[PDB]
């Protein structure tokens, strides 16, 4: 059987080849003992007083080669629980991905766990690969990084990448920040997990950023309720939607990117002028961080607003595409058109890991 | 400048309904 697998900053969703939904849903941390041996995941969350943790992913790319060598240990062993010996491997890199990172993939994964074979791709290509699609601009936002892809029959454009340093971690900040700025207390990272559980259920990108706030000012219609595990009960108005709007107006932390929407704008006009409508219609969105109510709404504004008043714009936000990643990728690893793609054991021993380009 | 052709084409035709539970 062949395994997929996708290597986030923060999530690393595995599973098998041909399923609509990964087994392994887990952190990507690894933990060792602080003092005086070693855990991943869940359990490197939970006991996360004696031990040393880390994120061997942040940001996207792998930075450091023995924690993300315990991460995949830990996917085969204690998750899926396989033998890696004899199964193709579909590993999933970041977009812009360096060289030598992506040569250092596959020599760890002949070398180490002796995979039948393996092949690597691009999450945002996943994700197009899932809705249906070969061509198109994808918005990939996870939880310490975020992308714009373009994609034109299968193929991301790297050329016309665009990246903000911005995604689900960095609104969790801000809204700890705010709900602290409020006269709340939230420090430890362990309380972080309460203020994330807020985040996700009760967040929402806004329409019409003004609009909303006058709405919130004049109405307690938007006021929300819950209930820490202490007693209190926390309610939020307009924080709501001031959160995510960081995503279109990032300087509400304090940086000097443009939003989602003009990075979607510019990673279209770098491509060449003839596929651009291809693009405008295909503008299918992944990522937790872009599992946001009123997002795709938003979007559509406000690219229709920066694209000529009669270009056809479609925002696709496919319910699933928390996982779209690694659907594309469950889908692609069992077609039987792909199969003479992966790299063998034996292309690999007689051309080395710089076949992997 | 074969292998594309049919790859897309398995790609942009599947039926995910067929994927496992
Ligand atoms: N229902 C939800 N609504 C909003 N945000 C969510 C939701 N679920 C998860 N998130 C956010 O998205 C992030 C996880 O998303 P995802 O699994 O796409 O990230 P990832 O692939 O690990 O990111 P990276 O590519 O940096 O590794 C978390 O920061 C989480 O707060
Ligand atoms: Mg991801």
């Amino acid at each position: 059987t062949a395994l997929v697998c996708d290597n986030g900053s923060g999530l690393v969703k595995a599973g098998f080849a041909g399923d609509d939904a990964p087994r392994a849903v887990f952190p990507s941390i690894v933990g060792r003992p602080r003092h005086q041996d070693s855990y991943v995941g869940d359990e490197a969350q939970s006991k996360r007083g004696i031990l040393t943790l880390k994120y061997p992913i942040e940001h996207g790319i792998i930075t450091n080669w023995d924690d993300m060598e315990k991460i995949w240990h830990h996917t085969f062993y204690n998750e899926l629980r396989v033998a890696p010996e004899e199964h193709p491997t579909l590993l999933t890199e970041a977009p812009l991905n360096p060289k030598a990172n992506r040569e250092k993939m596959t020599q760890i994964m002949f070398e180490t766990f002796n995979v039948p074979a393996m092949y690597v791709a691009i999450q945002a290509v996943l994700s197009l690969y899932a809705s249906g699609r070969t061509t198109g601009i994808v918005l990939d936002s996870g939880d310490g990084v975020t992308h714009n892809v373009p994609i034109y029959e299968g193929y991301a454009l790297p050329h016309a990448i665009m990246r903000l340093d911005l995604a689900g971690r960095d609104l969790t900040d801000y809204l700890m920040k705010i709900l602290t700025e409020r006269g709340y207390s939230f420090v430890t990272t362990a309380e972080r997990e309460i203020v994330r559980d807020i985040k996700e259920k009760l967040c929402y990108v806004a329409l019409d950023f003004e609009n909303e706030m006058a709405t919130a000012a004049s109405s307690s219609s938007l006021e929300k309720s819950y209930e820490l595990p202490d007693g209190q009960v926390i309610t939020i108005g307009n924080e709501r939607f001031r959160c995510p709007e960081t995503l279109f107006q990032p300087s509400f932390i304090g940086m000097e990117s443009a939003g989602i929407h003009e990075t979607t704008y510019n990673s279209i006009m770098k491509c060449d002028i003839d596929i651009r409508k291809d693009l405008y219609a295909n503008n299918v969105m992944s990522g937790g961080t872009t599992m946001y109510p009123g997002i795709a709404d938003r979007m559509q504004k406000e690219i229709t607003a920066l694209a000529p008043s009669t270009m056809k714009i479609k925002i696709i936000a496919p319910p699933e595409r928390k996982y779209s990643v690694w659907i594309g990728g469950s889908i692609l690893a069992s077609l039987s058109t792909f199969q003479q793609m992966w790299i063998t054991k034996q292309e690999y021993d007689e051309a080395g890991p710089s076949i992997v380009h | 400048p074969k292998v594309a052709e049919n790859l897309k084409s398995q790609l942009e035709g599947f039926d995910k309904s067929k994927l496992k539970k």
